[PDB]
C-alpha cells in the first residue's frame, strides 16, 4: 500500500 | 604494531566520494525548484499587513516536505548496500527516517544570525512565525538546528551522517536487521576513520559521540512531528492541502 513511495524507489 | 593507526581505506574513500555525490545530485544549493511549489502567503492579499490563517504557509511547506521526501529517495537509493536490501525494507527505513533526514538536510539553509531557514530569498527564508500551537515541535527543532550547526560538520561528515540515519536497523517494521546493521556498520566506521584521520583538533573531539546524540534527538522530534501530523492531517480542510505522498507517506 505504497505504490508512489515504491514507485520511486524503481 | 604500526598497523593500529587509522587509515582511510580505498572503500571507505568511495563510500564518501558516493554520498558526497549522491547529496549534490539531490540537493540543489540554489533551491530553483522552490519556484515550482505552491507559492508562500506571509502578507494579506488585500501585502502590506500579515495574512491571520494560521494554514496560510501550509500548500508551500506541504509542496516543499514533497518535493524533499522525493530527494531523500533519490540519496538513500544511492547509499552503498542500500539496494541490496528488500523493497520491503527499503520502504520502511524511507518512511521512518525521510521527516529525520529532512531536519538534517535543511540545516544547510538553517542560519544561526536570526534562526531561520534562508532558501535564497525572502520569499524562501522560513522563521518560527511561518511554521507557526506548533511550539511543541518548532522550539525543540530549533535547539536541535543551533546543536548541530555547532558541530561545524565537514561535508563528509554530514552526507555520512544522513546514511547512517536511514540506514537504522532499529526502525519498526525492518525484516533483515542483520543486512541493514552491516550496511550501517560500514558507514560507522567510515564516519569514524574520517574524523580520526580528517577532521582537524580541537573541534573533532568526541565528535562521532555528539553526532550519534544528534540521531538521537531526532527520534524525539520524530514522534513530536508524527503528533502534529495526526492532528493536523485529520481535519480534511488541511489535508485538502497536502501531496499524495506525503499522505502515503507520513500517513
Ligand atoms: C526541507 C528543507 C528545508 C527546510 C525545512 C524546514 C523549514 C521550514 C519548515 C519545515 C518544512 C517543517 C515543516 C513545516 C513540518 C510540517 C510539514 C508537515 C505537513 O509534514 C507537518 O506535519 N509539519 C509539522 C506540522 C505543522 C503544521 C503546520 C504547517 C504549516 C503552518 C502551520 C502549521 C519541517 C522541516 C522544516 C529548506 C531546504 O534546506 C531544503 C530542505 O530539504
Amino acid at each position: 500500500n505504497h505504490p508512489m513511495l515504491m514507485n520511486l524507489l524503481k | 604494531k604500526d598497523s593500529l593507526r587509522p587509515k582511510l581505506s580505498e572503500e571507505q574513500q568511495h563510500i564518501i566520494a558516493i554520498l558526497l555525490d549522491a547529496h549534490h545530485k539531490t540537493y540543489d544549493p540554489t533551491y530553483a525548484d522552490f519556484r515550482d511549489f505552491r507559492p508562500p502567503v506571509r502578507m494579506d492579499g488585500s501585502s502590506v499587513t500579515l495574512d491571520l490563517s494560521p494554514l496560510s504557509m501550509l500548500p508551500h511547506l506541504a509542496d516543499l516536505v514533497s518535493y524533499s521526501i522525493q530527494k531523500v529517495i533519490g540519496f538513500a537509493k544511492m547509499i552503498p548496500g542500500f539496494r541490496d536490501l528488500t523493497s520491503d525494507d527499503q520502504i520502511v527505513l524511507l518512511k521512518s527516517s525521510a521527516i529525520e533526514v529532512i531536519m538534517l538536510r535543511s540545516n544547510q539553509s538553517f542560519t544561526m544570525d536570526d534562526m531561520s531557514w534562508d532558501c535564497g530569498s525572502q520569499d524562501y527564508k522560513y522563521d518560527v512565525t511561518d511554521v507557526s500551537h506548533t511550539l511543541e515541535l518548532i522550539e525543540p527543532l530549533i535547539k536541535f538546528q543551533v546543536g548541530l550547526k555547532k558541530l561545524n560538520l565537514h561535508e563528509e561528515e554530514h552526507v555520512l551522517l544522513m546514511a547512517i540515519c536511514i540506514v537504522s536497523p532499529d526502525r519498526p517494521g525492518v525484516q533483515d536487521a542483520k543486512l541493514v546493521e552491516a550496511i550501517q556498520d560500514r558507514l560507522s566506521n567510515t564516519l569514524q576513520t574520517y574524523i580520526r584521520c580528517r577532521h582537524p583538533p580541537p573541534g573533532s573531539h568526541q565528535l562521532y559521540a555528539k553526532m550519534i546524540q544528534k540521531l538521537a534527538d531526532l527520534r524525539s522530534l520524530n514522534e513530536e512531528h508524527s503528533k502534529q501530523y495526526r492532528s493536523l492531517s485529520f481535519q480534511p480542510e488541511n489535508s485538502m492541502k497536502l501531496t499524495p505522498l506525503v499522505l502515503e507517506v507520513f500517513g
